[PDB]
């Protein structure tokens, strides 16, 4: 749960997200 | 002097769906948002295709470049060895085309190279270096696209594939809906863009290219096409995005598949299949892999179609099947 303007991969934000 | 009318006419503001397009690069996603546009908008005027002809152009002569690496790896000889020569003038040609002119030159290299029987025997082989599935559909027109005035068709510019490395927004209406599709093309963004795309999402939409399964696994793979499908496909169906959308599954690429499963086993995607290796049997097994990643509540099922996406009847049919589920889900 970084910056909003960090660039992520598809599967880092579905695991940060869970 | 007779008064206007009202501005709204009596109308009111369209309910908005939000679809998420989702699926492993190749999987039809760019197809259904083409199919979108011509179904339930205007299709692709003149222009709008005039400017795919360099799409087109730059798609065959990739494809047939794929096709000559390949037998230089597979140790694929030509059928004639003057061909080599039509080889190295087309690395030499292979960007005159980029401003949308195809010289007889280039058209002929191409044309010899592909009626080359090694060549040939090379693309039957196209399994093993993951050829993509509209290189024939170009280079067995190659006369056709190869007028000095050439337009694409309407399925032409279907065919085309493009750089899609981000999440596109597109817009249409259907059943008085105003329907907001993002195909989420690329692997990487920002996090708040992740955020605002996935918030609100009232449907997923899945793609998988079924005749992926007998693709050979590369360097770069950890796991076979299928299985990397599958795993993105477990990671979104039980993300706490997505407790309660409705997620449909578009089991794509089904003439493929169909062809495929005649001459190839699906024992090389999964190795412990025993039943048969026919279309309806393996097609089902498929379907099974895929929903049984779904560990939801019971109440939330995945709607699976099977589906050609380059047919626009069939995606039309298919589509209006979901519409009406995501109605009865609203
Ligand atoms: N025969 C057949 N070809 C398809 C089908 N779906 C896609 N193709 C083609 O396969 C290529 C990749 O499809 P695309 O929509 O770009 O996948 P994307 O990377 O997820 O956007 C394109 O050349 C499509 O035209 C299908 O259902 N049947």
């Amino acid at each position: 749960g970084s910056p909003g303007s960090e660039v992520v991969t598809l599967q880092q934000f579905l695991e940060e997200s869970n | 002097l007779v008064p206007r009318g009202s501005h709204m006419d009596g109308e009111k503001a369209a309910k908005e769906v939000k679809l998420l397009l989702l699926g492993a690069g190749e999987s039809g996603k760019s197809t259904i948002v083409k199919q979108m546009k011509i179904i339930h908008e205007d299709g692709y005027s003149e222009d709008e295709c005039k400017q795919y002809k360099v799409v087109v152009y730059s798609n065959t002569i990739q494809s047939i470049i794929a096709i000559i690496r390949a037998m230089g790896r597979l140790k694929i000889d030509f059928g004639e060895a003057a061909r080599a020569d039509d080889a190295r003038q087309l690395f030499v040609l292979a960007g005159s085309a980029e401003e949308g002119v195809m010289t007889s030159e280039l058209a002929g290299v191409i044309k010899r190279l592909w009626r080359d029987g090694g060549v040939q025997a090379c693309f039957s082989r196209s399994r093993e270096y993951q050829l993509n599935d509209s290189a024939s559909y170009y280079l067995n027109d190659l006369d056709r696209i190869s007028q000095t005035n050439y337009i694409p068709t309407q399925q032409d510019v279907l065919r085309t594939r493009v750089k899609t490395t981000g999440i596109v927004e597109t817009h249409f209406t259907f059943k008085e809906l105003y329907f907001k599709m993002f195909d989420v093309g690329g692997q990487r963004s920002e996090r708040k863009k992740w955020i605002h795309c996935f918030e609100g999402v009232t449907a997923i939409i899945f793609c998988v290219a079924l005749s992926d399964y007998d693709l050979v696994l590369a360097e770069d793979e950890e796991m076979n096409r299928m299985h990397e499908s599958m795993k993105l496909f477990d990671s979104i169906c039980n993300n706490k995005w997505f407790t309660d959308t409705s997620i449909i599954l578009f089991l794509n690429k089904k003439d493929l598949f169909e062809e495929k499963i005649k001459r190839s086993p699906l024992t090389i995607c999964y190795p412990e299949y025993t039943g048969s290796n026919t279309y309806e049997e393996a097609a089902a097994y498929i379907q099974c892999q895929f929903e049984d990643l779904n560990r939801r509540k019971d109440t939330k099922e995945v709607y699976t179609h099977f589906t050609c996406a380059t047919d626009t009847k069939n995606v039309q049919f298919v589509f209006d099947a979901v519409t009406d589920v995501i109605i009865k889900n609203n």
